[PDB]
């Protein structure tokens, strides 16, 4: 009687976790929706009868499997759940880091600020949630399209012996080895050397 | 195997844990606690088994743990509004340390923590899990996930 | 009979300080009919106790403690603190820098000097750099406790530049620590 939610995904980012989905045809009038998860008891509610096609499950452990359904409701009659599985550690996306990147004569220093998780605080950011991380740092010159790999023991790196008043732009990302999973990576922030070799 | 992710836990949850102790500590003062024959905290320290044997010690009181706060959260509805998301993460430390699992002092400690819920009130056996729920996290568990590096 | 009773923590430690032979004692949260005397603090004169490290003591919960003044003629009632739950109300110490230099590249090390009965606190420290008399620091990103700060230095001149650093201490919440006193060197 009722059609249910249609594309019914979870798009995690950093531990943003918003439950989306597109809403169905239906002629009679405005629908409602209600998402719950599966907490230890039973399924308890978290958005009741919003007219917004997505949901925050940010506030989910984040440690283990998380069992997520949804249903759409007009009036007292409702739609079948749409169930979905959510697994935080594995199914977040990891963000791009931050970059800071500072001109000394034909060397570069850039430093790697962590992906930050909202609804955690300065000292656990997404470095904090893997045991492996190491951030992956990609840089080329800019219009050869010739891409050169490295990757620094911490958060600090020195691209020395550079070409004088060249253009070079750089990438980080995140990275795992254990899974060889590759976070996004950061925008591509260019600048240009200066003269002379030390 | 891979239990390493376990030495920092993230705030939030532990600010959950907070808010169950505290919980606990109000039903446990009106219930009938301190029974006999108690067993939390252990007198000896987790670095004095080798490092294969501490994840079999730590799994026996965690299981107790969830064991008894299971029952509890089944008790008390009440209490279990703030149990219900520190049990769902106990239990999945629990699975992660049976991964990585296949007459000394760990068979008699193993020996106690099984048979104290035949033998033990319910009250108690929540007092002294509930006062071992920190000692659990903060230290039991951080050894065994940091491997050769606890000593 | 004390009046002041204040049961403190600073720099990862529990003292308890008391203002009017002086006896000291300990109760545990689980262990609630049972105290505890001092050793250390048994007839001392002073007026703080160190009540870190104890024989029983349990850090993993709350605790209060008593102190009563003595004397060869007469004893005063017990005067009982607060509870104080270590994991959650420690406050942590700032660090001390261990500063080296390389080529362009300065390094800030935190040290730290803990008490042997320490929980495996997570420490974190944060550091900041700027030349003496600037008003204008520069901090740097979060660092764990065990890996240096590296930071760009600039080859030419020689100004006095100093470095301090504040530990954040991270269980439930985190707690900061105020800055170590600045040390200050000659940059080249
Ligand atoms: C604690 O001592 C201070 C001065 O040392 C005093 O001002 C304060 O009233 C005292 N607190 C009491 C008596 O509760
Ligand atoms: C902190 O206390 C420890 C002993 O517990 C001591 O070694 C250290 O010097 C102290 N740090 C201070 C007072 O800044
Ligand atoms: C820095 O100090 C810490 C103290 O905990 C030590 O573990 C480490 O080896 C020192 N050196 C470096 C490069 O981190």
């Amino acid at each position: 009687m009722v059609p249910p939610p249609e594309n019914v995904r979870m798009n995690s980012v950093n531990f943003k976790n918003i439950l989306q989905w597109e809403s169905p045809a239906f002629a009679k009038g405005q629908l409602t929706f209600t998402a719950q998860y599966l907490s230890y008891r039973i399924f308890q509610d978290k958005c009741m009868q919003t007219t917004l096609t997505e949901c925050d499950f940010s506030s989910l452990s984040k440690y283990g499997d998380h069992t997520l359904r949804v249903r759409a409701e007009f009036a007292d009659e409702h739609s079948d759940w749409v169930q979905i599985t959510f697994c935080p550690v594995d199914d977040t996306i990891i963000g791009p880091p931050g970059m800071q990147v500072e001109v000394l004569a034909d060397s570069l220093h850039m430093r790697f600020l962590a992906p930050k998780i909202e609804n955690e605080y300065e000292t656990w950011t997404m470095k904090n949630v893997y045991n492996s991380w190491t951030y992956n740092v990609q840089y080329w010159k800019q219009g050869t399209d010739e891409k050169f790999q490295i990757t620094p023991q911490y958060d600090f790196e020195v691209l020395r012996n550079l070409e004088p008043w060249t253009t070079y732009c750089v990438q980080v990302r995140g990275f795992l080895p254990d899974r060889n999973k590759a976070g996004e990576w950061s925008e591509p922030v260019c600048e240009q050397t200066t003269h002379d070799e030390t | 195997c891979h239990i390493a992710q376990f030495k920092s836990l993230s705030p939030r949850e532990l600010q959950a844990f907070k808010r169950a102790k505290d919980a606990l500590e109000e039903s446990l003062l009106l219930k009938d606690c301190k029974c006999r024959s108690r067993l939390f905290p252990r007198t000896w320290d987790l670095r004095q088994l080798q490092v294969r044997e501490r994840p079999v010690a730590l799994e026996a009181e965690l299981a107790l743990t969830l064991k008894v706060l299971d029952a509890t959260a089944d008790t008390d509805p009440a209490l279990g509004d703030v149990l219900d998301q520190p049990l769902h993460t106990l239990h999945h430390i629990l699975s992660q340390l049976r991964a990585c699992i296949q007459r000394g002092r760990l068979h008699r400690w193993l020996h106690r923590l099984q048979e104290a819920p035949k033998k033990e009130s319910p009250g108690c056996l929540e007092a002294s899990v509930t006062f071992n729920l920190f000692r659990l996290l903060a230290r039991d568990l951080n050894c065994v996930a940091s491997g050769d590096l606890c000593e | 009979p004390p009046q002041n009773v204040t049961l403190l923590s600073q720099n990862f430690s529990v003292y308890l300080t008391w203002l009017p032979t002086y006896f000291v004692a300990y109760q545990s949260s689980p262990t609630r009919r049972r105290w505890r005397e001092v050793e250390e603090c048994a007839g001392t004169k002073e007026l703080l106790c160190s009540m870190m490290c104890l024989k029983k003591q349990d850090l993993y919960n709350k605790f209060k403690g008593r102190v009563r003044t003595v004397s060869p003629s007469s004893k005063s009632p017990w005067v009982e603190s607060e509870y104080l739950d270590y994991l959650f109300e420690v406050e942590p110490a700032p660090p001390v820098l261990v500063l080296t230099q390389t080529e362009e590249i300065l390094s800030a090390n935190a040290t730290y000097q803990l008490p042997p009965c320490m929980p495996p606190l997570d420490l974190k420290y944060e550091v900041a750099f700027w030349k003496e008399g600037a008003g204008n620091k520069t901090l740097f990103p979060v660092t764990p406790h065990g890996q240096p700060v590296q930071i760009t230095l600039q080859p030419a001149a020689s100004e006095h530049h100093c470095l301090s650093a504040r530990t954040i201490y991270t269980f439930s919440v985190p707690k900061y620590s105020k800055f170590s006193k600045p040390t200050c060197f000659l940059l080249e």
